[PDB]
């Protein structure tokens, strides 16, 4: 049960950690590639509270909102069907597991390092019977040119 | 040079959404400084534009103007000028013997009006009848604030909160809270021959009581500001003209160190140590 | 007890000829408080009782109403702005976010009305011509104080400087000074395209032709009242609102602790010690 | 960014010639916290240091340490001390 194409000009995503510049470092491949809207819908962090995180979209100033639990992220914002996880190996599986259980999700990748060899096949059944991509640890990410980009792919413009 | 042809990018701190000043002309708020004297506002009118940046209508920039015309200075008994008469003696100038002066505005002087708006705002919003919070406050201790007077209270006013109380009573439609703090007056009048409501009672009424009656401040501005404590800002604004005021005499007159006698301290140094 | 009856003496410190308030109304200068408001003047009113004692005529209580309502402002970035909102990110409260602002004004940001004043009253009771004015002074360095301005001076006025430059020519007889200020505008525009006289230049002078040319201050009340430092009054209860218009503004947007950062600072430690 | 790999320039105010904070040790005018230690001045070591940025010898720090220690407070009469029971009673 999953979709064929990956990405396209109206994806949008939703990064796991208070990793802003990774952030900007997605954000800025959308303006050279002309992208009609921004692509990151919200940052998941749940140790600050509920507010608005300053980015520059070309020379303007945007607003992006950090959230605290995963089901606020769903409430105002459903379209989002690709779901990243940016935090360290010690918090990596419990930010996977309840993840899939929202089925509004079509693609998770995961770049960890020093992830349990169990703990990588314990998330492989889960996405096997609801058909999720995973295009999981130790991953750098990956490019779709013109259209979207996961992570540092590329590095700096 | 190279952010000037723009290319680069900077984040920004600094939010300061008040007074641009680069450019050719002063703007404030929401308005250049000529075509302030083209409406021709006093400066209850910038004190409008500089706190709450809203055109605050002209009926009431005469009383925010009277407001702190009688909150001036009180005296030289009391510890607020007592400070700035010691740092005028010692003579060192104007601007660091008056912010000595305003230290003392705190939480046992002067601050009388945060705490005769926030004990009438919250049992008036979330309320209860008169001759209950009355009763409530009078089982606990917790004497409400803004009224006590030791001398001219019942028969014999204080012929300056009188002063205010017809400004309040012509220009200001929709007063819920004054008349709710006239009614909790009446019940404490008849309960003790002191005990009217004091000029620092009624401005801490009067004052919430220009917000959200008048226009440009719905429910949000209103309680807000009263939290932040822009109320203490008419105090010290007030206050801060009389302390000048007592200082510029205490160095025409030019008077001596201070010494403060030893026939008051009585040490209580204990036996040996 | 036993004074009250009067038997034994004491001396007497504190002289404070201001505010009278024991009694049952209190006092002014020369005048009860509800008296003010039957001839109903301004704030300016009362700034002429408290701070110099004599009933100022309300044809000029309006103009240092006006006085410092142009001195509000100017900016934030100006370095006693600055400190304002550094207090007040690290969120103290404000009567202690007024306290460290006001401390900058001093000998070289702000107290400029005090050299624009006392270069200019010298420089005409006991004065020369104006071309030789400005040649003493440029022989020596000390370029002339409340003149120079980085933007608009020539063909462009700062467009407040000439707000007040009628309300001067209407209401004022008798001005010596403003009228020996312009003389050595015109000499010194000529020299350069900017040195028009500043905004605290003008009120350097405005106020000073303010009190010997008005009634009541004959030349021993004018004088040292510019001696003691109250002009610098004016500018420290004008430039007082400002900040806590700042302050307000830093406290309603809810802004975090500032920094600094450190590529600014190179730090020049020397090698061993 | 762009400033770590140093392509543009800034010019730099805030001249501030002591304490070194930022690193692994807080060095001092001449010397880092643990170094000062092991020679063990008083406070009057780093007197000497955070006012006058010279290794003053530990003859005369023990002087100026002693020289604080006579000037201390003297009595509430005096104008000085008059004014900070005031702010205490007013309770701040």
């Amino acid at each position: 049960g999953k979709s064929t194409t990956l990405f396209s000009r109206h994806t949008k995503a939703i990064v796991w950690g208070m990793q802003t510049r990774a952030v900007q470092g997605m954000l800025d491949f959308d303006y050279v590639c002309s992208r009609d809207e921004p692509s990151v819908a919200a940052m998941v962090y749940p140790f600050t509270g509920d507010h608005k995180q300053k980015f520059y979209w070309g020379h303007k100033e945007i607003l992006i909102p950090v959230f605290k639990n995963m089901a606020d992220a769903m409430r105002k914002h459903p379209e989002v069907d690709v779901l990243i996880n940016f935090a360290s190996l010690r918090s990596a599986y419990d930010s996977t597991m309840e993840t899939m259980n929202y089925a509004q999700i079509r693609t998770i990748a995961i770049i960890a390092e020093g992830i349990p060899e169990a703990l990588t096949r314990k998330l492989i059944k889960k996405a096997d019977q609801k058909g999720v991509t995973i295009i999981g640890p130790a991953t750098v990410g990956g490019i779709k040119p013109g259209c979207f980009k996961i992570g540092n792919t590329g590095g700096m413009l | 040079w190279a952010r000037e042809l723009g290319l680069i990018r900077k984040p920004a701190s600094f939010m300061t959404s008040i007074c641009d000043e680069r450019g050719q002309e002063l703007i404030y708020a929401g308005m250049p400084i000529t075509e302030v004297f083209k409406e021709e506002m006093g400066i209850g009118g910038v004190l409008g534009l500089l706190w709450f940046q809203k055109r605050l209508p002209k009926y009431s920039c005469q009383f925010i103007e009277m407001c702190l015309m009688v909150t001036a200075d009180h005296g030289p008994a009391v510890s607020g000028a007592h400070n700035t008469i010691i740092c005028a003696r010692a003579g060192k100038d104007l601007v660091s013997s008056l912010t000595s002066g305003l230290l003392t505005i705190g939480d046992r002087f002067g601050g009388a009006l945060d705490a005769a708006a926030k004990m009438f705002s919250k049992a008036f919003d979330s309320g209860i009848i008169p001759m209950e919070f009355v009763n409530k406050m009078k089982k606990e201790g917790k004497l409400i604030m803004g009224i006590g007077h030791r001398v001219k209270s019942i028969n014999n006013p204080d012929m300056r909160v009188q002063i205010l109380k017809d400004y309040v009573r012509q220009h200001f439609p929709a007063t819920p809270l004054l008349d709710y703090a006239l009614e909790v007056e009446k019940i404490t009048t008849s309960k003790k021959p002191n005990l009217i409501l004091n000029v620092d009672g009624l401005i801490g009424v009067a004052f919430v009581d220009m917000l959200r009656n008048c226009g440009s401040f719905t429910r949000e501005e209103a309680d807000e500001y009263i939290d932040i404590g822009a109320l203490n800002g008419i105090f010290v604004l007030g206050r801060s003209m009389g302390f000048i005021g007592h200082y510029l005499d205490q160095k025409r007159l030019k008077q001596g160190l201070y010494r403060h006698p030893w026939d008051d301290i009585s040490y209580v140094l204990p036996e040996h140590m």
